[PDB]
């Protein structure tokens, strides 16, 4: 029924705790990568990429759910400062080279039949 | 067979040619329009016709194994000749 | 001029707050097409659809009023309010 | 040995009428689908496929598609050199085909008459 | 045996299974739900979710069980059951040269215990599930992809996931860099409804639901 | 094939050919099909 | 040595032509032969449902 | 029953985090879930036993070098089968996908009698067997 | 009470008594081997396949036509019925002619899935097969009869759901050759479902002719357009384009047959088709170009231009959802003037009420009525699924119908009052003969068709008739839920313009010339440039260019009905959704799409941006086109009537003649149809003679 088994946390505020040191680290974790990775994107330009994905991810209520992604973000973390990743890896975040996409109904229209 | 396209191209079998505008027509420049000139359609009308007397008559194509699955060509209609429809071989009554 | 462009009433063929105006149709609506043999009164009904009446006025103009559990003389009266301001 | 497989060719009969009556065998069993074909009623009323291009680039020579066909319409011939400089040259179409065909059609018909019986 | 084509059946290996059957049902009665054993003579121990530890320590090492092999460690994705992942074990049992096969079901949220402790071959079976099918098992020495690419999403080996993917790879110069674009074939999978509408196997007919 | 002639047949090549890949020989693929889809022609009388 | 000087004469495939495709040479004559070449290369032969796992002792 | 500290947890199950849809295509894209129609030039119906879920079709457009059918729909070819509707449905919340609903289309029970075909005086008498 | 306790594999099962054998065992899966006894078609027994094993019995029975009573355990996999599937089966495969690499049936192939499930894996035939020459019933069906096996399905289905006696058998032995004997020309509204029901492959599509093979072809299902029954079809399409089309199964609606109208018209999707937006240039010839200025000059123009100028009449192929797209934005200019092609008498309740434009008794309704009175019409070009019900239900259950107008045939008696109006007022006052009848009738019913309603006295018929229904309606013979009234369509998307409250019929076009024609699917050419003033902006959205086109300013490209997501309801009210099958050709858009991306432009946006928005707000317009399959049975046929007595009209002299007389007019009907190849194929083999018509095809 209603009750489940959960991962780690045992209700919304310490799963609200766990997406915090993911926070704490990657905010940690974006200066030295740029310069290690020898990335283009400047160390403000990683902080906003960081944070976009964060509330990005905010729909999710689920305490379950939300110490799924945790760990998830946790081993992205982890394949990051190993340098186990690449430039390319990291920077396939950044859409480059796909051309942006239209959003208003018109745009849609002209381009092609799709929603 | 194989005739020649308005702009220049060969028409195969299937009749296949690139039209006028035909953007697509830059990779035959510098180099050509593979066409096949054994075109089947004209390749298999000029066999003649056996004119083998009996009503079913079937059809090994050549070579038993070697040909196609034996079909058995009903030799009656008295208008047009049998064929079968694997190669394309017809059949005819001796006309009576 | 935004004078009564079309009507339009919803209603369920059995649901129970749907039988005052179902009452009203079956008879003061002859009455109001002679009324008002222009104004088409669309009756568009369906299964498990609240009693419900739509107004079309002018350019892209729709109004709307619910009907739940109305009855018989009052819905007549919402619809006299609505035709009212033939303008 | 005489049952190799290389690049592939679409043979004839003794006539000259083609093999492929388009049954889409080979395009049912190709293990990379490879293989695409379309047919048509034919002008003559024959059952013959306007297309059948097969990518040399997608298929793995198993050499089902001989198995395939019950009238050994396509057949891998024993040239394992057909080495192009552009990757669109490998993309071969039906015209290609019968090419290759009515160029290895000698040992197609050497090599099948050695095999037919093993098979 | 007059019939040459059909394979010879064992019934003394069927009886012999069937009788461990019974044995493994009846010392674990808390965790077991379901044993059977197929008509090629393969044992299936359909065990609850929790028992995934406590039942692998009796098969590893019980006496008359013994079976001290992981022989694999895979899921089948069900997309219909409620549960869709179900996780299988199969053990080889050195002693008595005989194979068995725990079972077990699982959704994508709820985590299972990994088995590291009492199979340290489970490890890397462990990171490839995960990897594969999303799901989770818990307190795992170190749970990390090891097939798909580094910051791969999704999981691949779920019915869901398209089987091209969505994600391509090119080298795109004004970057100087391999680059990830959203797929787009040259030419769609070409998928067929082979399936033919009439009864296959009467014996396997499901009920007239 | 001097001991054992091929069997000679009307479409068999007689002059063999080397892989033509680089000489402009070379082969190009292109669609053997027709056009699918057709377009209305416009009419040549005035809009009037 | 031993598989060479004890090879048995027979066939190469299960009998079963709903399991196996025939030969060609009953193909192209009987219908049976050609029906079950036909769905057997555009089908395949439908196994029944089940699961099992066999391992045999390959080199590595 | 498992004495693991267990959360009633009330909100609607949602995957779609974690199961790595790009966005354009769980939301946009809507399922269908229907029981397959008998294949009419067929008899048997052993393709009508079981819940489909399937997705809308896409632009298809022909190559250019060779004509072809190429897409850029990864959820084109993915069909789901499932055994019972409601178990089909719990997928597509699950997964977020915007759902349509098909009925099962069942062939109503005919009444068949081979002495009809000869009949006295009622209009059925078949004129040849 | 009355079911027989029968077993099956030793489960007992319920059944009532007179049940086949073959009907007990499907009631728990169990699927005998068939290939003569089709539930839709009669038994004839002649498979000698559902041969099965009764327990304690000593002789195989046949499943097909035997009545199961109590005490009985059908042993479908006993040995004795598999040796007896295995001994039939070898004689089916003995003579058919190793084709089916080519012939078309392979992969569906009933020989094929049944031999690799019952029957063997070898032949032990040694000696020469049977062939047999090939007979040419038609340029739409194929016929290499030296593959099928002893039908009584193609002789069945001809002489029971198309009552045409032309299919037969000739002949005994092996032989008995199976056709038509004389060179005749099987032309039938449902000839072409004679292809789906050949379990060999025979009788096979000659349209179709090998372009493609069963397991690469995707089935998306959809609602025909072609017709206004709304028959349910699957439309099979490989690789972006459609080469089939298959009749789905709908009992009421369609059963499992469609017209061939419906069957071999998909390639006039193929045939003349707009891409891109067109617009004429300066001295007057549409010339291609982008979606913007095709648009601006749309949207620039409408801007100007408002009030009761601004007008649309909607073809026969339309969208709900282009409807409603078109009434919003159409009365934001204030302009409602929307018409249609098919004209409906807004005397009395008109489109108000619901129950007078469509078919109050539903399609089934027809299967236990007990007396029918046809009123001007032809339903069997008009709507052929209906006509079907109605053979269907007069043949099984013994209905009298009459026919009020052209002698026209219909596949059965029926009882030709005459061809003059002026026998409705005679039947409704009583003095003719059939008025008692109607009286007497528990079930008695009147359909009216809209081909009859096209006349000048629309009104008149539809006041007569409504009468007529009344004046039976008042004895108590009728039950309490049976509806009298009913009104057959032919155009399609007809009944939802109504229901939407488009006014029926163009006249409000010509009372007020507009400046702005909107023609959005219209092709019936009805308002020509004649009628509508000097220098008309005449805008044609719509897939095939034949007439609108040719007349228009901008060419605004639309989908068709195989290439969106649309709802169209049928002639009784029931919204069915057609999905998308193969994408819009070309530049094309779908048809809400034009007019919403037009309205944004223009600057009067319409609020709905998606589809689920669309069918929302086509939910507030009208609550029932959203309900998907479902009739939504209204009522309020009696408050129409006083309605309707108001203006009482007069009645003409001319005799009711539908425009659909002879199946020569049947395949030519709209732009679809007219555009194709083998539609004109059929025109031209009932025009001349019985021989002018073949493809030469050797499959
Ligand atoms: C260069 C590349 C570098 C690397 C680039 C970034 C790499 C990936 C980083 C990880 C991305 C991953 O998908 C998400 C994760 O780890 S965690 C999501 C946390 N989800 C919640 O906590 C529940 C929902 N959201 C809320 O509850 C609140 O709205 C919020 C927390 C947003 C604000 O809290 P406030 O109290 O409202
Ligand atoms: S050789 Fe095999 S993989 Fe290659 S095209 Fe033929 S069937 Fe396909
Ligand atoms: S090549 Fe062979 S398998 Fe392929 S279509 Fe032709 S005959 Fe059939
Ligand atoms: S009916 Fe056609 S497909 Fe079926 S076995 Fe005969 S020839 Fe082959
Ligand atoms: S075409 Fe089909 S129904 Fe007609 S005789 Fe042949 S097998 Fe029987
Ligand atoms: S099913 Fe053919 S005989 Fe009963
Ligand atoms: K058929
Ligand atoms: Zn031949």
């Amino acid at each position: 029924g209603t009750s489940v088994k959960p991962i780690f946390s045992r209700d919304m505020n310490e799963a609200k705790r766990r997406v915090r040191e993911l926070y704490r680290a990657w905010y940690r974790e974006v200066p030295n990568t740029v310069h290690l990775f020898q990335l283009d994107i400047s160390v403000k330009q990683g902080r906003d990429k960081v944070r976009e994905m964060f509330m990005k991810n905010a729909h999710v209520t689920d305490p379950r759910v939300v110490d799924l992604l945790v760990i998830k973000g946790k081993m992205e973390l982890e394949e990051t400062i190993n340098v186990w990743k690449q430039r390319t890896h990291i920077m396939r975040f950044f859409h480059e080279t796909e051309a942006p996409r239209p959003t208003d109904f018109l745009s849609k229209f002209y381009v092609g039949h799709d929603p | 067979g194989v005739r020649t396209s308005p702009t220049g191209e060969k028409v195969t079998h299937t009749g296949q040619a690139y039209d006028d505008g035909d953007y697509r027509r830059v990779r035959f420049s510098d180099r050509q329009k593979e066409v096949n000139e054994n075109f089947a359609i004209d390749l298999i009308a000029e066999q003649p016709v056996s004119e083998v007397g009996s009503r079913v008559i079937s059809c090994d194509g050549g070579g038993g194994a070697l040909g196609h699955p034996r079909v058995y060509i009903n030799l009656d209609k008295e208008t047009k000749t049998g064929t079968c429809g694997y190669c394309g071989l017809q059949f005819r009554q001796p006309h009576h | 001029k935004l004078g009564l462009r079309e009507i339009r009433i919803h209603l369920c063929q059995r649901s129970p707050g749907s039988q005052g105006v179902r009452d009203f149709i079956e008879k003061r609506y002859v009455e109001l097409k002679k009324a008002n043999p222009d104004l088409p009164i669309l009756i568009r009904e369906c299964s498990d659809v609240q009693p419900k009446l739509w107004a079309r006025y002018a350019f892209g103009q729709e109004k709307n009023v619910s009907l739940n559990n109305f009855s018989a003389d009052q819905v007549t009266r919402t619809l006299e309010n609505v035709l009212s301001g033939k303008a | 040995s005489p049952r190799f497989r290389g690049e592939h060719a679409l043979r004839r009969y003794p006539s000259g009428e083609e093999r492929c009556i388009a049954c889409k065998l080979c395009e049912a069993v190709c293990p990379a689908q490879a293989i695409t074909i379309e047919a048509e009623p034919r002008a003559d009323g024959s059952r013959r496929t306007t297309r059948y291009d097969i990518d040399m680039t997608k298929c793995i020579y198993c050499g089902f598609c001989q198995e395939a066909c019950p009238v050994d319409a396509i057949v891998e011939g024993p040239n394992f050199e057909f080495s192009t400089e552009t990757h669109e040259e490998l993309l071969y179409n039906k015209e290609k085909l019968l090419n290759n065909g009515d160029k290895w059609e000698a040992e197609i018909a050497a090599n099948i008459q050695a095999d037919y019986l093993y098979r | 045996d007059t019939r040459p084509t059909i394979r010879p059946r064992n019934d003394v290996v069927h009886k012999q299974l069937s009788a461990f059957g019974q044995y493994v049902a009846e010392i674990l009665p808390k965790y077991v739900q379901q044993v059977q054993v197929s008509c090629f003579n393969e044992l299936e121990i359909f065990i609850h979710p929790d028992g995934v530890i406590p039942v692998l320590t009796f098969l590893r090492d019980h006496t008359n069980a013994q079976f001290k092999s992981l022989a694999d460690l895979t899921a089948v994705d069900v997309p219909t059951r409620q549960n869709r992942f179900e996780i299988v074990y199969n053990l080889l049992s050195l002693r008595f040269n005989s194979q068995i096969r725990v079972k077990t079901y699982t959704d994508e949220l709820t985590p299972i215990e990994s088995s590291v402790t009492v199979y340290k071959a489970a490890n890397w079976y462990e990171r490839e599930i995960w990897d594969m099918f999303g799901v989770f098992f818990a307190n795992h020495p170190d749970l990390r992809r090891i097939l798909t690419g580094y910051g791969f999403e999704g999981h691949p080996f779920r019915k869901d996931f398209p089987l091209s993917g969505y994600v391509e790879l090119r080298y795109d110069d004004e970057v100087k860099r391999v680059v990830a674009e959203p797929v787009e074939l040259a030419q769609e999978f070409r998928k067929f409804d082979l399936n033919s509408p009439w009864e296959a196997f009467p014996a396997y007919r499901q009920p007239p639901e | 094939p001097t001991t054992k002639p091929p069997t000679a047949r009307k479409y068999i090549w007689t002059n063999h050919k080397f892989n033509v890949s680089g000489t402009p020989q070379q082969y190009v693929p292109y669609s053997t099909t027709r056009k699918k889809i057709q377009e209305w022609v416009p009419p040549s009388t005035p809009y009037k | 040595s031993q598989c060479l000087n004890k090879m048995p004469p027979g066939e190469i495939k299960v009998d079963d032509a709903k399991v196996s495709p025939p030969k060609r040479a009953e193909m192209k004559t009987s219908m049976e032969s050609l029906i079950h070449h036909f769905k057997l290369y555009t089908e395949g032969y439908q196994v029944p449902p089940g699961a099992t796992y066999t391992a045999i002792e390959a080199p590595k | 029953t498992q004495d693991t500290q267990l959360i009633a947890v009330d909100e609607k199950l949602d995957i779609t985090t974690l199961t790595g849809v790009p966005e354009e295509h769980i939301k946009t894209r809507k399922v269908r879930i229907f029981v397959p129609a008998r294949n009419n030039m067929q008899s048997g119906v052993n393709n009508t036993k079981k819940w489909k879920m399937e997705f809308d079709t896409r632009e298809r457009w022909e190559n250019p070098l060779m004509g072809w059918s190429s897409t850029a729909d990864p959820l084109s070819n993915l069909v789901l089968t499932f055994s019972t509707k409601e178990d089909a449905v719990a997928f597509a919340e699950k997964n977020g996908w915007s759902f349509d609903v098909e009925e099962r289309k069942v062939p109503k029970p005919k009444s068949k009698s081979y002495g009809a075909n000869f009949s006295w005086n009622k209009r059925t008498r078949v004129s040849t067997k | 009470s009355n079911l027989i306790e029968v077993f099956v594999d030793g489960q007992s099962v319920m059944v009532e008594p007179g049940t086949t054998v073959l009907q007990a065992c499907e009631k728990v899966g169990m699927q005998i081997p068939r290939f003569c006894y089709h539930e839709r078609l009669s038994v004839a027994g002649n498979c000698r396949m559902c041969l099965v094993e009764i327990e304690k019995a000593p002789k195989v029975v046949a499943a097909c036509a035997m009545p199961v009573m109590k005490g009985w355990n059908i042993l479908t996999n006993s040995e004795k019925s598999k040796k007896a599937r295995e001994g039939v089966m070898e004689f089916l495969l003995a003579n058919h002619p190793l084709d089916c690499p080519i012939c078309d049936q392979g992969g569906e192939c009933d020989l094929q899935d049944q031999s690799m499930m019952f029957g063997s894996d070898r032949s032990r035939f040694l000696e020469g097969k049977r062939a047999v020459e090939d007979k040419n019933i038609g340029p739409l069906v194929k016929t290499i009869m030296t593959r099928c096996i002893q039908c009584t399905r193609c002789i069945r289905f001809a002489s029971e759901i198309a009552g045409v006696d032309d299919l037969g058998t000739t002949g005994r032995g092996n032989d008995m050759q199976v056709g038509t004997y004389i060179e005749k020309m099987f032309m039938s509204e449902l000839s072409g479902n004679i292809i789906d029901i050949c379990p060999v492959g025979a009788l096979t599509s000659k349209p179709y002719a090998f372009t493609a093979r069963p397991w690469e072809t995707r089935k998306t299902e959809s609602i025909d357009v072609m017709d206004a029954v709304g028959s349910n079809i699957v439309v099979s399409t490989r690789t972006g384009e459609v080469m089939r089309i298959l009749p789905r199964m709908h009992e009421d609606i369609n059963e499992e047959w469609i017209s061939d109208k419906t069957r071999f018209a998909y390639d006039g999707l193929k045939r003349q088709r707009l891409t891109q937006p067109m617009i004429r240039n300066e001295k007057g010839l549409l010339t291609y170009t982008t979606w913007e200025d095709a648009l601006s000059r749309v949207a620039g123009m409408l801007q100007s231009f408002q009030g009761n100028d601004v007008a649309a009449i909607a073809g026969g192929l339309v969208d709900a959802e282009a409807l409603v797209a078109l009434k919003d934005l159409l009365n934001r200019v204030d302009s409602d003037s929307l018409c249609t092609e098919e004209v409906f008498p807004t005397a009395g309740a008109g489109t108000d009420l619901r129950s007078n434009y469509l078919l109050n008794t539903t399609i089934a309704g027809v299967e236990e009525a007990d007396v029918i009175l046809l009123v001007g019409t032809n339903p069997r070009f008009e709507a052929p699924l209906f006509n079907a019900r109605i053979r269907k239900s007069w043949l099984h259950n013994d209905l009298k119908v009459a026919l009020i107008g052209s002698p026209v045939d219909l596949t059965y008696r029926y009882d030709h009052l005459g061809d003059s109006p002026k026998i409705l007022q005679d039947i409704a006052s009583g003095n003719h003969p059939f008025s008692q009848i109607l009286k007497e009738a528990k079930k008695p019913m009147v359909v009216l068709g809209s081909s009859a309603l096209q006349r000048s006295d629309g009104t008149a018929i539809l006041a007569a008739v409504s009468n007529i229904a009344q004046n039976i309606r008042l004895s108590s013979g009728v039950t309490g839920d049976w509806k009298v009234m009913n009104i057959l369509h032919r155009i399609a998307s007809q009944v939802a313009a109504l229901d939407l409250g488009y006014k029926p019929g163009v006249e409000a076009i010509r009372k007020n010339p507009p400046k702005v024609l909107f023609l959005l699917g219209a092709d019936g050419g009805c308002i020509t440039r004649q009628d509508l003033p000097k220098d008309c902006f005449i805008i044609y959205q719509g897939h095939h260019g034949d007439v609108g086109a040719p007349m228009a300013d901008v060419i605004l490209p639309g989908a068709a009905y195989t290439e969106k997501s649309a709802t169209y309801v049928n002639t009784e009210g029931r919204a069915q959704q057609t999905k998308v099958a193969v994408t819009p050709p070309g530049l094309a858009r779908e048809d809400w799409k034009i007019i919403r991306a037009l309205s944004e432009i223009a600057g009067m946006t319409l609020p709905y941006d998606t589809l689920d928005q669309v069918r929302s707000r086509l939910e507030e317009v009208s609550p029932n086109l959203v309900r998907y399959d479902d009739v939504e049975g209204a009522n309020y046929f009696q408050q129409a009537n006083e309605l309707s007595k108001l203006v009482n009209q007069q009645l003409l002299a001319d005799p009711l003649v539908p425009p659909q007389l002879t199946i020569k007019d049947f395949y030519m009907t709209d732009s679809i149809s007219r555009a194709s190849q083998t539609m004109a194929k059929c025109v031209k083999a009932v025009t001349e003679g019985i021989q002018a018509v073949e493809e030469p095809s050797i499959c």
